[PDB]
């Protein structure tokens, strides 16, 4: 686990949360439907809502 | 177009008054179609003349507001005006970044996805305020990219004919 606690001497900001997340395009039979982007790797690496 | 004219050659307060009695015309007239044409006018003038915002009878948010939910049909390019009005409004108001970021984002999907060629005034506005956008981010390598695609000495109406001079003389 990674603690990166926030500096003064730290003016690396961040712009990538700012830009709006990617999605995805998936077509099932029915139609072509759209879904929110996940990471092939983070179904196991994200998150966990526990 | 007289008030057009008139922000042509500079005049501004002479083109205020113009534009006044046109909307008082466009009531008597009871057709909502026309209100939709003049309320665009209103804020393609005062970008030009960001100045000149208090002077008159409407807000710029107040339009924004009133054109995002105009409709749902029979607008086609008014929410694509819409929200480019809002993008430069939420730079100058040195709004969040997270905001900038998805207000420019509902215009440019909303611009791109009907036809971009035909609509030549929008998407050049398009390029300069995106250029604009990531050049205030620090990010040339994006704005190069997008600078190849903006026209030059096109400029846009309503503002003088010799501006494009000006401003390649400038750089």
């Amino acid at each position: 686990p990674l603690r990166y606690e926030p500096n003064n001497r730290d003016f690396a900001c961040n712009i990538i949360d700012d830009l709006p997340k990617l999605i995805r395009f998936v077509k099932d039979s029915k139609r072509i439907n759209i879904v929110p982007y996940t990471q092939p790797n983070s179904l196991w690496r994200g998150p966990d809502e526990d | 177009s007289l008030a057009t004219f008139h922000s042509s050659f500079n005049e501004c307060d002479a083109a205020i008054n113009s534009f006044e009695e046109a909307t008082r015309i466009a009531r008597e007239n009871k057709d909502m179609e026309t209100l939709n044409l003049i309320m665009i006018w209103i804020i393609n003038f005062i970008e030009v003349h960001p100045e000149y915002a208090n002077r008159f009878y409407i807000t710029v948010e107040q339009i924004i507001k009133y054109l995002k939910n105009s409709s749902d049909v029979e607008d086609a390019n008014i929410f694509s005006n819409a929200y480019k009005f809002e993008t430069l409004l939420s730079m100058v108001k040195e709004s969040k970044t997270a905001e900038v970021s998805s207000s420019l984002l509902k215009f440019m999907a909303i611009t791109l996805q009907n036809v971009p060629s035909q609509n030549f005034d929008l998407f050049q506005s398009l390029v300069s305020y995106e250029v604009k956008f990531w050049k205030e981010l620090g990010y040339e390598s994006i704005s190069d990219v997008y600078e190849k695609f903006l026209s030059k000495t096109s400029s846009s109406s309503l503002r003088n004919y010799d501006s494009s001079i000006i401003n390649q003389d400038i750089k």
